[PDB]
């Protein structure tokens, strides 16, 4: 009951290696930020 | 918004944001306060030290794990521990984001309905939701079905997975952490004749196991050697700038694992753990199993232990069988990276905790919406 | 040891960049958002981790933010009067309910990176 | 065999004490110090003496500076300990080594060293046809007469817990406190200051140890205790110096021994006695803790306070659950406790099997020593 019904392991499969990609790159981005701190911008 | 994903086993915390290919911010889970009397009028006033800044100052303090045996002792500890955690590393705010938690397979109800109790009363969290580290593991790896044996410090557990189901019947939590390793290294260090008993100290004795260990392929040979020359000898510098000479031990500390007989145990080794969890499941699953064995955790980061247990579990296995061991150079942090994968799936923001929800169902929600 | 190399790589590699551009990046913003309201006192700071270490640029910060006038600063330069700067800094924090751990007036002054963000992450937070 | 009794010798940090096999009280006891000259020496005629050993070297202290072979358990150094040795065979005994074997006794966590040179030197100077090493606490439960219980055995140098159960003892459990009367009668020399009393060289150490023995106790309530002694003047006690002098220890006669159960006086990190009791107790398997609670035994000179046994199961039947019964057995004769052990364990018939051999030494070198004994 815990994983939905329709699901595809491929697709967690195409998920880490899009994640394994940008850590292969190493492209530089930082983190979110508040909102609050995008008002003072 | 990006979820985070806070790993916090026994002895380390690590935290991140998801969607992210490493955690943020990583450090020990030590809360010193100072046993001396301070007379210097003027000075700062702190009542406590928490994390990488109490491990700094150890000359001063009584260092302190607020999780034993992946069991929070103490709360207003862990209360410490997780507001440094969002306000000081991270410094985001705990309103604004969804947070991930991770656990051990076998621990009290009580654990689950604190956690999320405080994650929900006192840092007002959106959403959460608690995950079982050693199957965050597997989604690192990168394999639907395999049988994973996560060991930090404070736990080992052992855990079957077969087609993204986890079976309760296979999982093996034993309680040989590498804290037990790092007593029985001082255990074994008094005879030598150095003597380490405060925390400080057991802190370099901790930093001396990382630095200077290894796994012997066999342990007979290696005792023998041993005995026959000198060449298996290595030195290390204390802070004080004394040094001393490990020789022997440095294979012996880490082989209490294999063999659990050494620090007074019944339980067996590791191997003979996953041996009998393999055992445990069906006939017909036992291939895939066999061939996806998958080591997680800070514990098994020392060099030979992966051709150690293929050789132990192929001596347990039916020779008709293939055997392979899977060691990722990075799986210290795979049980995060996991988290943050799990984290990032567009079908599980359908499986958050919502805060209203909590509010109708109280503390007992998180049995029945996670495993 | 490749094993090894092959970690402490990965650990000098991308943990510190993930850390270094978010520090580098809340470094500037908060650096902006401290100079606006230190202008109407026309007092600028051109570095975060230089400036608070007297403990005078803290005490107007909160002197602009609070509203009510807090006591005077020790006309010092030692490393001790810093220390009772910066404690007076923390002190009146304290007293406003707002909630501080692993925060020390020797942190401040020592010029911990992580610390000094914190805290004006804190004051950004939730006293403004 | 039958007329030949081996010889059995307690060595502790602070006194040696040497006897025969089959007696019940040892034969020599003296102070473990050597002593050497430091002033001029101007009349001639009245011979020269290198070293002062023993008993003597106390006498003559006055004009001697004293030096402790053994510290915290470990043989620093070694010349000093075979002095000790030779003046314990032909001076105090008047026996040739040759004639008889050799029991010793040690601490349980030492280095292996240690044990390695012990066994050169009493094959290779002394010329022994047998010896064999044991630990103190292990004795201590042959005098006490039972084959179950823990003991906490607190000497000069180290205290230290065993848990035996059955006859089989629990390796993981045995637990070691560098916190001995050694650093109680440091404190005590610190403390003493604050009442105008200073005593800083090696000779005044001694009397500040006899101070100790003779007006020290273990207050049941600390706080109590010490409201008390501001209240009156009836704690008071006068001591009597040698040169005549008189000094009243008052308030300090309960402070020097209650660092054994708060060792935050002395600046330690470590637990009190009882904690390190109790936690050795709770290392154990779980069925055997009831009688390992039924059978406490103390052991050990540290362990002659007044009111130290009350104050150990008042302390332990805080800590343990209230179901289960505490006792603390204390003979009067715990400070040798050990030697007559040593003499139950010389005189069986069976251990005459058990001795390594001369020949079993030049076989195997000094490393024969840990595979025997224990
Ligand atoms: N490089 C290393 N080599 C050997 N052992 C290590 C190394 N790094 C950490 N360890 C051991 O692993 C433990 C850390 O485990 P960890 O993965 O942090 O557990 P958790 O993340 O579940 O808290 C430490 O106690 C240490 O003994
Ligand atoms: N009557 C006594 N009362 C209190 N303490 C004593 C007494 N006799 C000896 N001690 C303490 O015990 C120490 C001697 O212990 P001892 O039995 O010689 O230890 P070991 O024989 O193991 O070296 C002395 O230094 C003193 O501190």
């Amino acid at each position: 009951q815990f994983v939905p019904l329709y699901t595809d392991p491929q697709e967690v499969l195409d998920m880490r290696n899009k994640i394994r990609e940008q850590n292969r790159q190493d492209v530089k981005s930082a983190g979110p930020q508040s909102q609050l701190l995008a008002s003072v911008i | 918004i990006a979820a985070l994903v806070v790993d916090n086993g026994s002895g380390m915390c690590k935290a991140g944001f998801a969607g992210d290919d490493a955690p943020r911010a990583v450090f020990p889970s030590i809360v010193g306060r100072p046993r001396h009397q301070g007379v210097m009028v003027g000075m700062g006033q702190k009542d406590s030290y928490v994390g990488d800044e109490a491990q700094s100052k150890r000359g001063i303090l009584t260092l302190k794990y607020p999780i034993e045996h992946g069991i929070v002792t103490n709360w207003d500890d862990m209360e410490k521990i997780w507001h440094h955690t969002f306000y000081n590393e991270l410094r985001v705010a705990p309103e604004e984001h969804p947070v991930l938690l991770t656990e051990a397979p076998l621990n009290p109800k009580a654990n689950r309905e604190k956690m999320t109790q405080i994650m929900f009363e006192t840092f007002n969290t959106p959403a959460m939701y608690v995950a079982i580290q050693a199957v965050l593991s597997l989604y690192a790896s990168g394999r639907t079905t395999g049988i994973v044996m996560d060991s930090g410090d404070g736990v080992t557990h052992t855990v079957p997975i077969y087609e993204g189901y986890a079976l309760p019947h296979a999982i093996l939590r034993l309680d040989l952490a590498g804290r037990d390793l790092t007593d029985y290294l001082m255990k074994i260090l008094t005879e030598r004749g150095y003597s380490f008993t405060t925390t400080a100290e057991r802190e370099i004795v901790r930093d001396i196991k990382e630095k200077l260990c290894y796994v012997a392929l066999d342990f007979e040979q290696e005792m023998a050697t041993a005995a026959s020359s000198s060449s298996l000898e290595k030195s290390y510098e204390l802070p004080d700038g004394q040094v001393i000479t490990i020789g022997n031990e440095r294979f012996r500390c880490p082989e209490a694992l294999f063999q659990p007989s050494f620090l007074g145990m019944e339980s067996c080794g590791i191997h003979e753990t996953t041996f009998n969890s393999i055992m445990k499941c069906d006939v017909d699953i036992r291939k895939d199993l066999y061939a996806n064995t998958v080591l997680s955790g800070g514990t098994t980061m020392y060099p030979g232990i992966a051709d150690r247990m293929q050789k132990e579990i192929t001596a347990l296995a039916p020779s008709t069988m293939k055997i392979k061991i899977i060691a990722p150079p990075e799986r210290k942090y795979s049980v995060w990276i996991g988290g943050s994968i799990l984290a990032s799936l567009s079908t599980f923001q359908q499986m958050w905790i919502s805060k209203q929800e909590y509010d109708e169902s109280g503390p007992s929600i998180v049995h029945r919406k996670c495993f | 040891d490749n094993d090894n190399s092959s970690a402490r790589l990965f650990e000098r590699s991308r943990i510190k960049a993930l850390a270094d551009e978010r520090e580098v990046v809340q470094k500037k913003t908060f650096t902006k958002w401290v100079n606006s309201h230190l202008a109407r006192v026309s007092c600028r700071i051109t570095d975060l981790y230089k400036d608070l270490r007297d403990g005078r640029m803290l005490i107007k910060l909160l002197e602009v933010l609070s509203g009510e006038m807090l006591p005077k600063p020790t006309k010092g330069k030692m490393r001790i009067h810093c220390l009772e700067n910066v404690d007076k800094a923390l002190q009146f924090l304290k007293e406003q309910r707002v909630h501080l751990e692993n925060m020390g007036s020797h942190d401040i002054v020592d010029g911990n990176h992580r610390l000094v963000l914190g805290l004006i992450w804190t004051i950004i937070l939730r006293f403004q």
